């Protein structure tokens, strides 16, 4: 009796307006170095939380799970589940979005002021 | 097999049990969900293939019917076999994830939980809906899963990670009904397939040579006129039979249940009906994420046909997408393997401590 994530990254998620990016790495949610934001390994999957300040004092959340063309099934399956978990952790308030390489929404692409970039490669599968 | 604590995953079906280790990409043990007991004497019991092979002296049963457990004593034997004969582990040393059918009865959920902690002494366990685990395995949190196995089919709309229970639909039309129907139409063709051994041969024809036509009537037509698409099949004795339009007439029963004397809607219309019971604002994301799962979705052509049928049911501008992963026989199991391997799953399990405090009814709050 309860079922609450204690992961250190959940404790940082959505604390203030901004952009947070995590990569799936062998069944874990690992922060991306902020200097690397916008560069996506096509062989991987990622979780993106965009936090916006509301006039009301509370925060708006959009959760995007990005799937590279060569990411393995454990990675795209983890990215999705982590997305559900992060939304729950945030009291259901996030709006979830599935982003596929080559087909991302304009809002998502609009988060990367200097233009999202794809690069081949990535971290090996957790299976 | 075993990271720190090694979780296990068991996907119990009406026809097959799929079991293994969290973190692997496939179930290590796949066996028939059958329990055999003596017609007369020796208490004793057999599971799976071994039950089938001594069938002439045993009374064979299926503890799961249409995805639901109907015999707990035989369900315990499947599990005992799973842990000790198939996976070779000590259940008391591993967290166990288990899967259930959509809408599983409340008392069944308790019982499963009770057996794990009291009969097997698992240190921790979890229950997950089969259809939700396939969706996850396809890398999505919103979509509709059409899951069809040996004994039951379901259409399950999911949104932001959870099934929408009011829109789930059940159809007691599946793999076994299909094998039976192929037995009957091959028998009308002029052959004879009526026994148990014959049912097994027929299941194999169904899995090797059957397919779904894109256009039923044009196909019937092409076969009425040409022989080009007929196939041979060698029986276990070396006799060879020829399969004609039975190839596609058997799985046609998924789309036309009247073929089996059933009055229900086919899988395409059941899918449509589930979508239409959901809020209009998510429907677009349902049509755009139709995931097929389970052994009975393995027929060649089924995705195209589902694509066509849904296209014909929905507004012409609706974008339809049928996703049919090559591994969809094991999607449920794989989703479970992914879920239980996550660094964040730790707190999601029901622990022994939580069981000792609330009892079996802990399952209704933890396994949502
Ligand atoms: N290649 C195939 N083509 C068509 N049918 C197949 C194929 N392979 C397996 N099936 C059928 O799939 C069924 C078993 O699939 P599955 O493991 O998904 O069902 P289950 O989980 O045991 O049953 P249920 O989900 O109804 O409880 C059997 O009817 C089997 O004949
Ligand atoms: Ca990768
Ligand atoms: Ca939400
Ligand atoms: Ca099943």
């Amino acid at each position: 009796m309860g079922s609450v994530v204690e992961h250190p990254e959940f404790l940082k998620a959505g604390k203030e307006p901004g952009l947070q990016i995590w990569r799936v790495e062998k069944f874990d949610l690992v922060p991306v170095p902020t200097c690397l934001y916008g560069d996506f390994f096509t062989g991987d999957a990622y979780v993106i939380l965009k936090t916006v300040q509301l006039r009301n004092g509370n925060l708006q959340y959009d959760l995007h799970y990005w799937l590279g063309n060569e990411c393995s099934q454990d990675e795209s399956g983890a990215a999705a589940i982590f997305t559900v978990q992060l939304d729950d952790y945030l009291n259901g308030r996030a709006v979830q979005h599935r982003e596929v390489q080559g087909f991302e929404s304009a809002t998502f692409l609009g988060y990367f002021k200097s233009g999202l970039k794809y690069k081949k490669g990535g971290v090996a599968s957790g299976f | 097999d075993g990271e720190d604590v090694q979780a296990l995953v068991i996907d119990n079906g009406s026809g097959m049990c799929k079991a293994g280790f969290a973190g692997d990409d496939a179930p290590r043990a796949v066996f028939p969900s059958i329990v055999g007991r003596p017609r007369h004497t020796g208490k004793d019991s057999y599971v799976g293939d071994e039950a089938q092979s001594k069938r002439g002296i045993l009374t064979l049963k299926y503890p799961i019917e249409h995805g639901i457990v109907t015999n707990w004593d035989d369900m315990e034997k499947i599990w005992h076999h799973t842990f000790y004969n198939e996976l070779r582990v000590a259940p008391e040393e591993h967290p166990v994830l288990l899967t259930e059918a959509p809408l599983n009865p409340k008392a069944n959920r308790e019982k499963m939980t009770q057996i794990m902690f009291e009969t097997f002494n698992t240190p921790a366990m979890y229950v997950a809906i089969q259809a939700v685990l396939s969706l996850y395995a396809s890398g999505r949190t919103t979509g509709i899963v059409m899951d069809s196995g040996d004994g039951v089919s379901h259409t399950v709309p999911i949104y932001e990670g959870y099934a929408l229970p009011h829109a789930i639909l059940r159809l007691d039309l599946a793999g076994r009904d299909l094998t039976d129907y192929m037995m009957k139409i091959l028998t009308e063709r002029g052959y004879s397939f009526t026994t148990t051994a014959e049912r097994e041969i027929v299941r194999d024809i169904k899995e090797k040579l059957a397919y779904v036509a894109l256009d039923f009537e044009a196909e019937m037509k092409a076969y009425k006129e040409s022989s080009a698409l007929e196939k041979s099949y060698e029986l276990p004795d070396g006799q060879v039979i020829t399969i004609g339009n039975e190839r596609f007439r058997c799985p046609e029963a998924l789309f036309q249940p009247s073929f089996l004397g059933m009055e229900s809607a086919g899988i395409h219309e059941t899918t449509y009906n589930s979508i239409m019971k959901c809020d209009v604002d998510i429907r677009k994301d349902l049509y755009g994420n139709v995931v097929l799962s389970g052994g009975t979705t393995m027929f060649p052509g089924i995705a195209d046909r589902m694509n066509k049928e849904l296209t014909a049911l929905a507004p012409s501008t609706m974008k339809i997408k049928i996703i049919a992963p090559p591994e969809r026989k094991y999607s449920v199991w794989i989703g479970g393997s992914i879920l239980a391997s996550l660094s964040t799953f730790q707190q999601m399990w029901i622990s022994k401590h939580e069981y000792d405090e609330s009892g079996p009814s802990i399952v209704h709050r933890k396994c949502f």
